[PDB]
């Protein structure tokens, strides 16, 4: 029954099937633009009060 | 012919197709370092040559045509971001 | 003090009894002060620390250890102790489900690395806000 | 989109492995100069339309706007002229223009998890603004 859905064997002693590993893959240097949205927000509050 | 991504060739490959013994293909490399063909720079314990390059080749019109659209992305890149910028901040600069 | 003092030492040691002794002492102003939650999960949390601590000092351990540590005279039951405080996540520690082996987590990787500038951005939001709110109510007439 | 003048000089050329030489203009980098007592008219004359020096956030942020449009209008230009040389409708000057081309494709550069490892550096900025 766990073998039809869940992973690994049915009582294999050497389990095969998909794994559960979680990578991060936070290699990805560019929240650019978002962070350069940020930056644009403090120099609007910088200016704009009169 | 390497993607760029990739420009670290391992010795096993150079000696496979210049059919020479492993043991030599230092020298060949240095050999073309020294002449001005090529300018990366070698590392012999991980036994991988990581390659930038100056030279041009010869090229034919299909190529052309193929460069034109890695060409033609940058350029909706950069007006994407000058309008990013000019929306985001019409209040200031106006 | 009186109480609760009583109590929490009784909780750092090892020490049901006295912990009982307690609770017979003052159930009455427990409840008196409606705060009875104590019996009902306190009692049997206790565990909880112990494996907090281990987590704080060692960083690789065999499980058939804690049982010696912690009392619990069995290494299986252990491992599902253990595995429930992972889930739970009061530790990120990692199981060798092989040969008795605790590890700890990877070591921590540098503290400057997009986790700060997360908290300058709250600090601006806090700084802006505040110059603002003061500049407006100024001098009414 | 930019400077009003250009200069060129006149010289003959290699031209190639082989083919004729020939007289043609090379390009020359230009400026625009100034000398006391002519800018003092210029100043004078332009008194009534007025920049900030420096400007603070309203001078250096248009900038960069300016400088978006300059490098999209060559991009583009590129166009004109190397999708005609695809068409055949002109000859290829394989000479010159193509191992610039090359060059050109090779000099960008990568976000290669050593880079990103200079992280440590925006952070440094904002404990000395925010």
């Amino acid at each position: 029954d766990y073998a039809k859905k869940r992973g690994w064997v049915l009582g294999p002693n050497n389990y095969y099937s998909f794994a559960s590993q979680q990578q991060k893959p936070e290699d990805t240097t560019i929240p650019s633009t978002e962070l350069a949205k940020q930056v644009i927000e403090y120099a609007r509050q910088l200016e704009m009060i009169v | 012919t390497r993607p760029a991504n990739h420009r670290q060739l391992t010795f096993e490959e150079i000696a496979k197709s210049a059919k020479i013994t492993v043991n030599e293909v230092e020298l060949l490399v240095m050999k073309a370092l020294s002449v001005g063909l090529v300018k990366g720079s070698i590392d012999e314990v991980d036994k991988r040559v990581h390659m930038t390059w100056v030279q041009p080749r010869v090229l034919d019109l299909q190529q052309i045509k193929g460069m034109k659209d890695r060409l033609e992305f940058w350029c909706t890149d950069v007006k994407s971001m000058e309008m990013l910028v000019e929306h985001q901040a019409h209040d200031i600069l106006t | 003090l009186m109480p609760y003092f009583l109590l929490t030492q009784a909780v750092r040691t090892g020490n049901l009894a006295k912990f009982n002794q307690v609770l017979d002492q003052f159930g009455e102003k427990f409840q008196a002060d409606g705060t009875y939650t104590l019996i009902i999960r306190l009692r049997h949390n206790v565990i909880k620390t112990g494996v907090r601590m281990i987590s704080l000092s060692y960083s690789r351990i065999s499980l058939a250890d804690i049982a010696q540590k912690l009392q619990l005279d069995s290494p299986e039951d252990a491992e599902f102790i253990v595995a429930k405080a992972i889930r739970d996540g009061v530790i990120e520690a990692s199981i060798n489900h092989e040969k008795g082996y605790v590890q700890s987590k990877e070591m921590i990787d540098i503290y400057s690395t997009r986790e700060p500038q997360l908290a300058f951005h709250q600090r601006i939001s806090f700084c802006l806000d505040i110059h603002n709110m003061s500049v407006k109510a100024m001098r009414f007439p | 989109l930019g400077l009003p003048t250009e200069a060129y000089i006149s010289v003959e050329e290699v031209h190639d492995d082989g083919t004729p030489t020939s007289k043609t203009f090379e390009h020359v980098t230009s400026e625009i100069g100034a000398e006391e007592a002519e800018e003092v008219g210029v100043e004078h004359l332009l008194r009534d339309i007025k920049d900030t020096t420096v400007g603070t956030l309203s001078q250096r942020i248009t900038n960069q706007v300016h400088g978006l449009k300059g490098l999209n209008s060559k991009l583009l230009d590129i166009r004109s002229y190397l999708e005609k040389v695809a068409t055949g409708k002109l000859p290829i000057n394989h000479q010159i223009i193509y191992q610039l081309q090359d060059v050109f494709n090779l000099l960008p550069d990568v976000s290669l998890q050593e880079f990103v490892k200079a992280f440590y550096l925006k952070t440094n900025d904002q404990m000395v603004v925010v």
